[PDB]
């Protein structure tokens, strides 16, 4: 069980202990998403002020 | 009332436990997918215990124990055996075993060790006497194999001259007490024993069905205990507990002792009981040994009745209560 | 988050009153307008629901509204008359006869633009509006009729906001006039479309429960209006009191509505009582929670056993054990787990008050989405046709404007709405 | 010295970050008014508590904190309590309308009107940040706004800040104190559009939380202050290796390093002890070995699950209190017999431990014990994709009805998304289940 690395110092101590070795989208692609979603929102409110307005 | 669901239809075991249960007025039966079950009677393969012990107020048991597959699957059985100390390779009751994969490991070393006395070679799968005939074997089938040592001189029952195996019924509950069911099984083979036709394999193969003679000497080619017993007290002048039970209970408490760190409910979220078929082969100096585990078991006919009443009481009337045993608690 | 109160015809505006004069009693406002309560909890919401005034006085944020002066002179002089702002009260003179047409589509429309004025004055008052809430019933002609009208076009103006209803269901058992399955029909389909959530009182259930349970013999509208008040008190309890919820009504729609159509609440309350009569003893938590269940207890005539719970809300009041409360709420789903749709796992919410309702010392509201709502459509459906395949009493409608045609397309749409609660039913 | 802005989102987030910033205030000896008289060094230092806080030229120091909630209840509790002076008003970011447990609403309706303001004061703080570590994110899987508005500024902040670390504190959804039906698709939406801009995260159940704070507090039925307390306990063993004197995890990187060799896979349970009421008036401390073997009980971790039944690929003993190398390889020693640890055969099997002298603070009153000895183990074992299961069955009853879905349709979602996250979580569950066998 073998300890290695250890680092001692006045507010503690620290080690590692071994038992056994081994065997993202652009700020325009965010515009866009975000901006479709909206879109598709006002279209589905136009639908609606359509569907009232008849 | 608790509740219950059931999600292995093809339990003959539990199909009676189920019916038992809704007998008692106090166990109603959800659908399968209901999550708010008190009990699940669950599947044989990808059991979903990730899901189990999460509904708040609900006490969840299921007939299941995780990780029990380590014994009751042939090349786990023997890897389990070979690498914990609890076992060891000196283990005194399970016959030489090795793992080959099909595409010798030091499976090769022990036979020619066989060359060097010209001892017994036979082994199992599927029987063979050489290398050769069985290694060629397993690479027809593409699927993971085992090889054992075959037991060339068992013990025959006379009159017939003839083979079988015994299973134990062991019940292991929520608290990991172990009940083996006072109740055995000899599942005997009618065809007399001989080690000239191998490839003859049904006075060799004990199974049940395999044995589609059925039914000459005992009804079912099954001898239950009582009999056994006799015949022991008779033809050789000893007691099925003297000769053999004691072996029994040390290979089950064994077995299930091994395992009982990695399975173990006791301070787990949800709970687990199994029932296991332990399967033993006396041979013909009294000695047992332990063939192979059975995690999903079948019980004899005549017992399914008595086995599956000591299911409830034992196993699930102690975790979900209601308003001279049948079991031997193996202690530990 | 301001909330917008409308009342709307005779019954909407009898009901309506009982409210306010049941939460002006809870948050300590008198019928001056002046708080006089020991809690501070009464007043941390007040703002939901009240305006306040100069002189620290509290007025309700709610809009009067009838096409006959009758029951608005009633308002104005009852006990909490003087506590609407007199702005508020819009009315007509000709009235609408019951007719649902008079109060869509004629004398209803004249008024209208009159009550969408006070409307908008109140909204732009508010800090954030959450939306509406409106009380009418669906069998008469104002409140049904001119109530939907009110919707449709606060839909337009206020497309995000959340429009809720109580809606009294007509029934036989308590009936002004024949048409009422007419103007009930009508009315569901405009229900369907145009709010988020509606509360079904049904006029036979707190019939039957005047009747059957409190022994009533002879029930009024007054004896059904106290029903009303004590689960209009119940439902609203969440949005005017602070919890470990902080709810509002979109989130109660969000949460109960899984499908935009099915928006039809069973409410219940327990434990019923009449009017006057106060009994002495408090209910055991184990109690509230069998009776809050009860199909003797649901404000909507329908059997639970015969459909599937897809969503269920309860609020519990009084000093009790939210231990307890929890254990028994926990208990009655495990036991009955059959009754509540599988497909939405753990559908049912649980909310406490401190504070109960005046004369209880415990008491429990239930908003259940049950699939068995469609009982009541199924029944004011058979109403319907029973007069429609003979075009009776039509005339009093196509003398108004309207068509056969708006009548087939009606029923249709609440036929649908029975296929759809029984799709789910099923699943 | 390199600092960490903590960024606190919705009501989950932002209790959680009060809990935690109190702590952090007793353990530093930092004052409800921001004066530390500690420190020497007034108005400034490169020690390592300023990678939390900054100081005034008047010597109070200031959370590098961030709160964002949609909606004003919750912040302007932080506005008004004990610790209004600690933060700077900019710091506290509001909403008027809040997401209605509606991952879409919180992600894009309103979501879109607020990511440009809320990334300028993260700017404001980035900008008194003389080398800047990265980001520490708290937030609930739940609701709208810790869901959806999460994922928003997680996706941008890999764009501003694509050098920095991210790391996140994420409540999982537990009926026995959820505030929605809908939380399983909160989930699951924020799971698939953050796993790509998160290097570390730490779930914590509420149903964990819930259960430790009854059986071991008996508290009755645990309240948000009971569980945010307790959970600030374990986000302060995971932080003090960057506000303390210390050699291993120094930098947010180190976390990465240490805890998570494949990137996906990077959720590593959390399992703490020992948890002692205040109320037991007599108690037997508990030894390094007795706490350490409490590291391997699941009614000890942050999600319940069965670690036996899985692999590790790496772990760390984090301790706090009276505790020296020797009893801890005498009880790991010990442990290693007794005890399932199977690792992925690539990765040594083995401890990173640390050991920091000052035992665990307690807030006055609190429902905690003090105690001589306290540890945390962060372990990145495979048995924690249970709770990935359990979500996305839940996840899948509800959706293969669609109920709710329109909810989010309405709001700009489209029903593809939801096949689309929640083929990611087969993966997720599927990468799992490889490196587990
Ligand atoms: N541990 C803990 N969990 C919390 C706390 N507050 C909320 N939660 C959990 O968070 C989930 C819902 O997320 P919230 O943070 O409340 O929602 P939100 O972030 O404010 O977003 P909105 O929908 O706009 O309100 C619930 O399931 C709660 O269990 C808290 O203070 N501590
Ligand atoms: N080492 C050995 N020596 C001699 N005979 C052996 C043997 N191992 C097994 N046998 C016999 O040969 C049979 C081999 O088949 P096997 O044991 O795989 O069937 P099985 O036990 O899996 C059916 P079940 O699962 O229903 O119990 C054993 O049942 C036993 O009868
Ligand atoms: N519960 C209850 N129902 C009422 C009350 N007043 C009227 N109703 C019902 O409402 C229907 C009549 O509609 P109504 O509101 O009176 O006509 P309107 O004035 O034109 O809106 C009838 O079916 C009544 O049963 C009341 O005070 N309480
Ligand atoms: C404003 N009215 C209101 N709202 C509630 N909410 C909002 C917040 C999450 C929520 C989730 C639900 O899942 C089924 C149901 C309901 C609710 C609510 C919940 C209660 F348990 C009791 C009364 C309630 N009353
Ligand atoms: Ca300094
Ligand atoms: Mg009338
Ligand atoms: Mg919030």
């Amino acid at each position: 069980m073998e300890v290695i690395e250890l680092n001692k110092c006045t507010s503690g101590q620290s080690f590692e202990v071994i038992l056994k070795p081994p065997s993202d989208p652009s700020l325009e692609e965010i515009q866009k998403k975000l901006e479709a979603a909206e879109e598709r929102r006002k279209y589905q409110e136009a639908e609606l002020l359509k569907h009232l307005a008849e | 009332m608790y509740t219950f669901v059931v999600r292995d239809e093809n339990s003959s075991v539990y199909a009676e436990v189920s019916r038992l249960l809704l007998a008692t007025g106090q166990w109603k039966r959800l659908r399968k997918d209901n999550p708010r079950f008190n009990l699940m009677l669950g599947e044989r393969n990808r059991l979903p215990f990730g899901r189990l012990g999460h509904e708040p107020g609900l006490v969840q048991l299921v007939n299941y124990y995780r990780g029990a597959d380590k014994l009751c699957r042939k090349a786990s059985l023997v890897k389990l055996i070979k690498t914990s100390p609890e076992l060891s390779e000196s283990c005194t009751w399970f016959p030489e075993s090795y793992v080959i994969y099909p595409t010798r490991e030091v499976f090769l070393a022990a036979y020619n060790r066989r060359r060097e006395g010209r001892e017994g070679n036979v082994w199992i799968a599927l029987i063979s006497s050489e290398a050769s005939e069985l290694l060629d074997f397993i690479d027809e089938q593409g699927q993971v194999h085992v090889i054992q040592k075959y037991l060339e001189k068992p013990l025959l029952l006379e009159p017939g001259h003839r083979k079988f195996d015994i299973r134990s019924w062991v019940l292991v509950d929520h608290l990991y007490n172990i009940y083996l069911y006072r109740e055995g099984v000899l599942r005997t083979s009618s065809e007399p024993y001989n080690s000239a036709n191998f490839q003859d394999k049904t006075c060799h193969l004990t199974n049940h069905c395999i044995q589609k003679n059925y039914g000459r000497y005992e009804e079912g080619n099954e001898m239950f205990f009582e009999e056994f017993n006799q015949y022991l007290m008779d033809a050789l002048n000893t007691t099925l507990e003297n000769s053999i039970l004691l072996q029994i209970k040390h290979i089950i408490r064994s077995c299930l002792m091994c395992i009982e760190p990695a399975i173990s409910t006791k301070h787990l979220h949800y709970q687990s009981f199994q029932l296991f078929g332990f399967d033993f082969m006396v041979d013909e100096e009294l000695k047992v040994w332990l063939i192979e585990v059975n995690g999903a078991p079948a019980c004899a006919q005549k017992l399914y009745a008595e086995l599956c009443q000591g299911i409830v009481d034992v196993a699930i009337s102690s975790v979900f209560p209601l308003a001279t045993s049948i079991f031997i608690k193996l202690h530990h | 988050r301001e909330i917008v109160h409308i009342q709307a015809g005779q019954c909407g505006n009898q009901i309506g009153a009982k409210f306010w004069e049941v939460i002006s009693d809870e948050h300590g406002i008198d019928p001056t307008g002046s708080y006089h309560g020991d809690s501070d909890l009464q007043l941390e919401r007040i703002n939901v629901y009240y305006n306040e005034a100069t002189g620290n006085k509290y007025v309700p944020r709610a809009i009067l509204v009838d096409l006959e002066p009758g029951t608005m002179d009633s308002v104005r002089s009852g006990p909490f008359g003087q506590i609407f702002r007199p702005d508020n009260f819009v009315f007509g003179q000709s009235g609408a006869g019951n007719n649902w047409a008079k109060g869509h589509y004629t004398e209803g429309a004249e008024l209208v633009d009159s009550v969408l004025d006070v409307v908008r004055k109140e909204s732009e008052s508010c800090d954030c509006l959450q939306g509406f809430q409106l009380t009418h019933s669906l069998g008469g002609g104002t409140g049904s009729g001119m109530g939907t009208l009110l919707i449709s076009k606060i839909r337009e103006e206020y497309p995000d906001r959340i429009m809720n209803t109580f809606s009294v269901m007509p029934s036989p058992k308590v009936s002004d006039t024949v048409v009422e399955p007419y103007n009930a029909t009508l009315s569901v389909h405009q229900l369907v479309e145009n709010t988020d959530e509606t509360y079904c009182i049904d006029n036979e259930a707190l019939y039957d429960i005047c009747f059957r349970t409190l022994k009533l013999t002879t029930p009024t509208y007054g004896d059904l209006n106290h029903l009303v008040s004590a689960t209009m008190s119940g439902v609203t309890t969440c949005l005017r009191f602070p919890g470990q919820l902080n709810a509002d009504l979109r989130k109660l729609a969000v949460n109960m509505v899984p499908f935009p159509r099915l928006h039809f609440f069973m409410p219940g309350f327990a434990p019923l009582t009449s009017r006057g009569s106060q009994q002495y003893r408090a209910l055991t938590v184990p109690e509230l929670t069998q009776q809050m269940f009860d199909s003797k207890n649901m404000m909507a005539a329908c059997d639970p056993r015969h459909g599937r719970y897809l969503t269920v809300a309860a609020i519990f009041r009084g000093r009790m054990s939210m231990k307890e409360v929890d254990e028994q709420m926990l208990n009655v789903q495990n036991k009955n787990s059959s009754y509540f749709v599988e497909w939405i796992p753990n559908n049912v919410k649980t909310a406490v008050c401190d504070i109960p309702p005046r004369g209880l010392k415990m008491s429990a509201t239930f908003i259940g989405n049950s699939t068995a709502i469609q009982e009541l459509f199924k029944r004011i459906s058979e109403q319907f046709t029973a007069m429609f395949r003979r075009k009776a009493f039509l005339h009093w409608y196509t003398g108004e404007g309207m068509d056969e045609m708006e009548f087939t397309e009606a029923e249709s749409n609440m036929n649908d709405l029975v296929s759809e609660y029984q799709q789910y039913q099923d699943a | 010295m390199r600092e960490c802005i903590s960024i606190h989102v919705g009501q989950a987030g932002v209790q959680i970050g009060n809990a935690c910033w109190e702590l952090y205030c007793l353990e530093h000896g930092i004052q409800p008014d921001g004066q530390m008289p500690s420190d020497k060094t007034i108005g400034g230092g490169d020690d390592s508590f300023n990678t939390f806080f900054s100081e005034t030229g008047a010597g109070k120091h200031v959370p590098r904190a961030v709160f964002v909630d949609l909606e004003p209840t919750v912040i302007d509790e932080v506005r008004t309590g004990t610790y209004r002076q600690l933060f700077h008003p900019e710091q506290l970011i509001t909403g008027k309308e809040d997401a209605a447990n509606n991952y879409a609403r919180g992600h894009y309706t309103i979501g879109k009107e607020i990511i440009d303001l809320v990334l300028d004061r993260i700017r404001k703080l980035a900008d008194q940040c003389t080398g800047l570590q990265g980001f520490l994110v708290f937030h609930s899987f739940g609701g709208g706004t810790g869901s959806g508005f999460t994922s928003l500024l997680m996706e941008r902040l890999s764009v501003d800040y694509g050098k920095k670390s991210k790391l996140e504190f994420s409540i999982y959804p537990a009926p026995q104190v959820s505030t929605a039906v809908v939380e399983p698709y909160n989930s699951i939406l924020t799971t698939h559009t953050t796993l790509e801009h998160s290097d570390c995260a730490f779930m914590v159940d509420n149903e964990a939380i819930y259960d430790i704070c009854r059986r071991n507090l008996d508290i009755e039925r645990p309240t948000y202050t009971n569980l945010n307390r307790l959970i600030s306990q374990i986000v302060s063993s995971i932080t003090a290796s960057l506000r303390f004197d210390g050699a291993l995890n120094v930098d947010l990187t180190e976390f990465q390093t240490n805890l998570v060799p494949y990137p996906r896979i990077h959720f590593p349970l959390a399992t703490y002890a020992p948890v002692i009421s205040a109320e037991k008036a007599y108690h037997e401390q508990l030894s390094v070995a007795e706490i350490t073997n409490a590291c391997f009980e699941p009614a000890n971790q942050m999600v319940k699950c069965d670690p036996r039944h899985g692999k590790y690929m790496a772990c760390c003993l984090l301790y706090r209190g009276d505790v020296v190398p020797k009893d801890v390889n005498a009880a790991i020693a010990t442990i290693k017999t007794k005890r399932s640890i199977q690792f992925v055969d690539w990765c040594p099997t083995g401890f990173k431990v640390g050991i920091n002298y000052q035992p665990p603070t307690v807030v006055p009153g609190g429902d905690l014990a003090k105690v001589q000895r306290a540890v945390c183990m962060l372990s990145n074992t495979t048995a924690i994709a249970e709770a990935w299961a359990r979500l996305d069955h839940k996840f899948d009853l509800m959706y293969a009805k669609r109920a709710f879905v329109h909810w989010y349709v309405g709001e700009g979602m489209e029903e593809g998304e939801f096949s689309e996250a929640r083929e990611d979580m087969a993966a997720l569950e599927k990468d799992y289940e490889e490196v587990g066998v």
